C-alpha cells in the first residue's frame, strides 16, 4: 500500500490552530479549523527562522524589498 | 439682439430717444426699426468680444450683458455728436468687453437661476494614451 499520486493543494487552504499556532489544520469555516487527516498530508515546514509555522516563511523578510524594488521599477 | 428697444427707452428716457431717431428715418417721424439695428450692432459688437472664450449663441444670457448692449447702442446712436459721459461710458464698456474677451472678469451668470454660460475649451491638450500610470493596478 504505497502512493500513486501527491498533489500539492493550494497552501492558502490550511490556517494554523488558534491554540498552540503550530498545528496546520484545513480550512472548514471554523474557528478551530478541520484537523489533518492521519497518513494522508505530507508536510514539510522548512523553518529559516524560529518561530511559529507563519512567522519562519521567507515571505515576511522579503516583502519589504519586493515593494520598493518593484515600486522604483 | 441682447436688449430689446423697450428696455433702450426705459434706461433712457424715450423722449431723448425719439429725438436721436427721428432724424435718421426716412419719412421724419420717430421711428422704432432705427432703434432695433442699432441695438442689433451693439449686440454684435459684444459678440465679436465674446465669442473669443464662449459659444456664442449664448445658451443663457448673463444679466449684465442688457446693460452693457444699451450702453453702446447709445454710444453708437449719439455718433454726430456725443456728450462726453457717453463716450466715457463707452470707453468703460469697451474695456469691460476686453477684460471679459482677455479673461480677467467673468461676464457674470442670469441672475434667475445663477447659470454660467458655457464655451469651449480654451485650453486642451492631447498625450499619448498612458501606460506604466499609477492606475495600472498590475504589478506593483
Amino acid at each position: 500500500r504505497v502512493p500513486v499520486a501527491l498533489h500539492h493543494r493550494d497552501p492558502a487552504l490550511f490556517c494554523a490552530n488558534p491554540d498552540n499556532l503550530n498545528e496546520l489544520r484545513l480550512r472548514d469555516a471554523s474557528y478551530h479549523g478541520l484537523e489533518l487527516q492521519p497518513f494522508g498530508w505530507f508536510m514539510h515546514r522548512a523553518k529559516s527562522r524560529t518561530g511559529y509555522v507563519g512567522t519562519n516563511g521567507l515571505v515576511r523578510t522579503l516583502i519589504w524589498p519586493f515593494i520598493f524594488k518593484n515600486y522604483s521599477v | 439682439n441682447y436688449a430689446t428697444v423697450n428696455d433702450l427707452c426705459a434706461r433712457y428716457t424715450r423722449t431723448r430717444l425719439d429725438i436721436l431717431t427721428r432724424p435718421k428715418t426716412a419719412d421724419g417721424q420717430p421711428d422704432d426699426a432705427v432703434a432695433e439695428q442699432a441695438l442689433a450692432d451693439a449686440s454684435a459688437f459684444i459678440d465679436g468680444y465674446l465669442a473669443a472664450r464662449f459659444v456664442l449663441p449664448l445658451t443663457v444670457v448673463p444679466s449684465l450683458l442688457k446693460r452693457q448692449c444699451c450702453v453702446v447702442a447709445w454710444f453708437y446712436l449719439n455718433e454726430s455728436q456725443p456728450t462726453e459721459q457717453i463716450t466715457a461710458t463707452y470707453r468703460d464698456t469697451v474695456r469691460w468687453l476686453e477684460q471679459v474677451r482677455d479673461g480677467k472678469t467673468d461676464p457674470g451668470v442670469e441672475s434667475r437661476t445663477a447659470a454660467s454660460p458655457e464655451g469651449e475649451d480654451l485650453v486642451q491638450v492631447q498625450s499619448d494614451p498612458p501606460v506604466f500610470s499609477r492606475k495600472q493596478k498590475g504589478f506593483i
